[PDB]
């Protein structure tokens, strides 16, 4: 009554079957990566087949490519001898074994929590190599031990995903106010901004309520209200990639020493912002279109690893500038069945 | 000081393929080392019997050495500032060609 | 800031003036070296292990 | 494209029958199928999406089944309320070619149409209330008088994608005006080539759980 995903190998016909492409991330624990393999004997002695899960992290900037260096680290590597020529079976594994036959051999992994979610940095038009970001791979090798070089004639590769979804609890609603005292004696000026809630589903409008009470003789020239996205990187001491993904330079002149309150709407979306290379987007299987990065939440007690993406609405007032940052989180709701992992209409 | 600068330069030219030397900016650091060597050289052009040639030479050495060092430091700090500040308001990438 | 006013107001003498100029520029070189390249030299030489770079989908049916 | 053979194309019976309607695809679509139902003078309402994932707001009589490349809709008890023309939408690939369309026998606002001149251009406005154009995907679907439903236009604002059928490529301009949270379709054609009734419709932007909401529509009669 269900379906799985299958990949094959030329020499050994090592048919790797996986229950799902993605694996949701509860903060306490990650859903298990459970699957099976059909391993027809294409040998007489090479009776070992190994399954390796690798949470690779690749990175490289424009000037890094110009100089000729790009970093890549294996955050987590797991090797299991799935064929006993341990790991008690599961329901889906049992159903697959009943379908498959005797040669079906299970393999089960668990991803330790707080590992970074599958987030890929958007490549530029010139960028054509392996995509930069956090990508999870499951591979199968038909060899003996690990002394033999991993031969492409036998290996099987599949790209999996680890993602998070918005919690039911909204959390504290973001809100921030700042009053600046100008150089003319101590004359204040108050700015306040508030959001609708803390978790926003991708594409939903953001109704930032902004109110300014100027206790001065000056005038507000313009109001730049933007949605900045910060993609911190926790390896090789790389800087914090900051990038505005939505904007509105709404100009409004307000009477000196007076009040003015209203709401400004901003919506992040990939249509207007498809050029800013290095932007963090959700996991791409094979260069497919994906939304922005799902804002990771380290609710556990935690360790900074991988790419930590977050979003904050920054409101700036000109004359220097009064700036206020309201952090929040952009993430999908809980899907019913699963994401299609591709554009829903293919072509 | 000049011995220290030359030893550091030999170390750099020896281990030049390492990621740190290249990533920090090899042109800027190498010319900064050259400016430091010039600073150590111009001492002797201050401590010498002054002729108009040597007076001009000490002026030139002092000015050029300080300018070289602090201009290299300004280039490095502008590069690091552009990297750190992220994408500006309207642009797509603020990077700087090294 | 510690040198330039000292260099100016002490213009009466010459030995101390030349010595201040020379030692100031030499110590500026020492400052630049030991404050910028010294950590880099230590990392490159004494810790060579940290300046490193690295460290079709088909389908089917499952019976219920 | 991919064709949807819907055998049988006409099933009429009394109440209580477990009527089964099959739907065959020329190419594999991998459990990406939707089924609708519409009444005379009424826009359709989705019943099944994504291969037997029952849509909220309808009874549990209806069900789906991905039998190889064939998909089946089943009504256990043919209640008197279930007397409507049914269809078989597929959405795995582009276009969104529908099915044959079988009958059974015993706040979107689309405006700016009516009786049309033999040739020229028209503007049809779909005022979409209840969602943001970035959080939804706005489609436009036509039906000739007493004929099947065919996808006409589509806009996906979040990705900034504009889509039209291969047979209408260039003859329609779909746009998403976020100022009024509305959609606009500009037609430049002539004669009775496309004289029909046109429905604006909305779909969940991201995972596309079928075209959930449909407007009243108007008769574009040349
Ligand atoms: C180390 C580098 C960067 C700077 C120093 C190198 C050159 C420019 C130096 C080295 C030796 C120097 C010379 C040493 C002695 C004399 C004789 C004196 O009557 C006039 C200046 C003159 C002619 C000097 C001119 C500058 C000089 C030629
Ligand atoms: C590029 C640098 C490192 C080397 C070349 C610059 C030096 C050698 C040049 C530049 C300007 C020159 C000076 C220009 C004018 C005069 C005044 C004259 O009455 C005596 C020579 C003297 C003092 C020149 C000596 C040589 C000099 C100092």
């Amino acid at each position: 009554g269900t379906r799985v995903f299958k990949k094959a190998s030329p020499n050994g016909k090592l048919t790797v079957y996986l229950g799902k492409r993605d694996f949701v991330d509860h903060i306490d624990l990650v859903d298990p990566v459970d699957g099976v393999v059909l391993v027809d004997p294409e040998y007489l002695k090479e009776r070992r087949v190994y399954v390796t899960l690798t949470v690779a992290f690749r990175y490289g900037r424009e000037d890094l490519d110009v100089l000729g260096l790009t970093f890549r680290k294996d955050l987590f590597v797991a090797n299991v001898q799935s064929f006993p020529p341990k790991k008690p079976l599961t329901r889906l594994q049992e159903r697959l074994i009943k379908k498959l036959g005797e040669h079906a051999y299970p393999f089960t992994f668990e991803i330790p929590p707080n590992l970074p979610s599958s987030v890929t940095l958007q490549p530029g038009p010139e960028d054509t190599g392996k995509a930069l970001g956090v990508d999870y791979e499951v591979k199968a090798f038909v060899a003996e031990n690990l002394e033999e070089k991993i031969h492409k004639r036998n290996s099987v590769r599949l790209v999996i995903e680890k993602v998070q979804y918005a919690p039911e609890r909204p959390g504290p609603q973001p809100t921030a106010e700042t009053t600046r005292q100008f150089l003319m004696s101590d004359k204040p000026l108050h700015l306040e901004a508030s959001l609708d809630k803390e978790i926003y589903y991708h594409g939903e409008p953001i109704s930032v309520n902004v109110h300014v009470t100027n206790n001065t003789n000056k005038t507000v020239k313009k109001i730049k209200i933007s949605v900045r996205q910060y993609a911190d990187i926790v390896l090789f001491n790389t800087a914090q990639y900051k990038v505005p993904v939505a904007m509105e330079e709404a100009d409004d002149t307000v009477a000196p020493s007076s009040t003015f309150s209203k709401v400004y709407t901003l919506t992040p979306f990939l249509a207007n912002n498809r050029e800013k290379r290095g932007l963090a987007l959700d996991g791409k299987l094979k260069h497919e279109d994906t939304n922005l990065a799902s804002s990771t939440l380290l609710r556990e007690g935690r360790e900074i690893l991988g790419i930590i993406v977050s979003y904050k609405v920054k409101v700036k007032l000109v004359v220097s500038d009064v700036a206020v940052e309201l952090p929040f989180t952009l993430m999908h709701p809980k899907p019913k069945e699963e994401p299609p992992h591709r554009e829903v209409p293919e072509n | 000081g000049f011995m220290c600068t030359c030893m550091v330069v030999t170390v750099f030219i020896k281990h030049n393929n390492t990621p740190l030397v290249k990533a920090s900016g090899r042109e800027l650091c190498y010319i900064l080392l050259f400016g430091v060597g010039l600073s150590y050289c111009m001492t002797f052009f201050f401590i010498a019997k002054p002729s108009p040639v040597i007076c001009a030479l000490r002026r030139l050495g002092l000015g050029s050495s300080f300018a070289i060092c602090y201009s290299a430091l300004l280039t490095k700090t502008n590069c690091i500032a552009r990297i750190f500040d992220g994408v500006k308001n309207g642009a797509q990438r603020p990077k700087f060609i090294s | 800031l510690a040198f330039l006013p000292i260099f100016y107001v002490t213009s009466s003498d010459y030995r101390v003036q030349t010595t201040t100029m020379c030692i100031s520029v030499s110590l500026s070189g020492f400052v630049v070296l030991g404050c910028l390249f010294a950590p880099k030299v230590h990392i490159i030489l004494f810790q060579p292990q940290k300046n490193v770079v690295t460290h079709s989908s088909a389908s089917t049916y499952v019976p219920t | 494209d991919i064709q949807m053979t819907q055998s049988p194309s006409s099933l009429s019976a009394s109440v209580g029958d477990r009527v089964t309607i099959t739907c065959r695809a020329s190419q594999s679509v991998s459990s990406a199928v939707a089924w609708y139902q519409q009444k005379p003078g009424k826009a359709p309402k989705l019943l099944i999406y994504s291969a037997s994932s029952l849509y909220s707001g309808v009874p549990s009589r209806f069900s789906g089944s991905r039998s190889g490349t064939d998909f089946t809709l089943t009504i256990s008890s043919l209640q008197p309320e279930d007397f409507a023309t049914y269809y078989c939408q597929q959405y795995k690939y582009v276009p969104v070619t529908f099915g044959q369309g079988t009958k059974v026998e015993i706040q979107l606002v689309e405006s700016g149409g009516g009786l049309v001149q033999p040739g020229g251009s028209l503007r049809l406005s779909c005022a979409a209330s209840g969602f943001n154009v970035y959080s939804s995907s706005i489609h436009w679907v036509r039906q000739a008088p007493g004929k099947g439903l065919e996808w006409v236009a589509s806009i996906s604002s979040y990705y900034g994608y504009t889509y039209y059928a291969d047979s209408v490529k260039g003859r329609f301009t779909i746009s998403a005006d976020t100022s009024k949270n509305t959609a606009y379709l500009q037609m430049n054609s002539l004669r009775a080539e496309d004289t029909a009734v046109y429905y604006c419709a909305r779909s969940r932007q991201f995972w596309y759980s079928g075209l959930d909401y449909w407007g009243q529509g108007t008769l574009v009669t040349v």
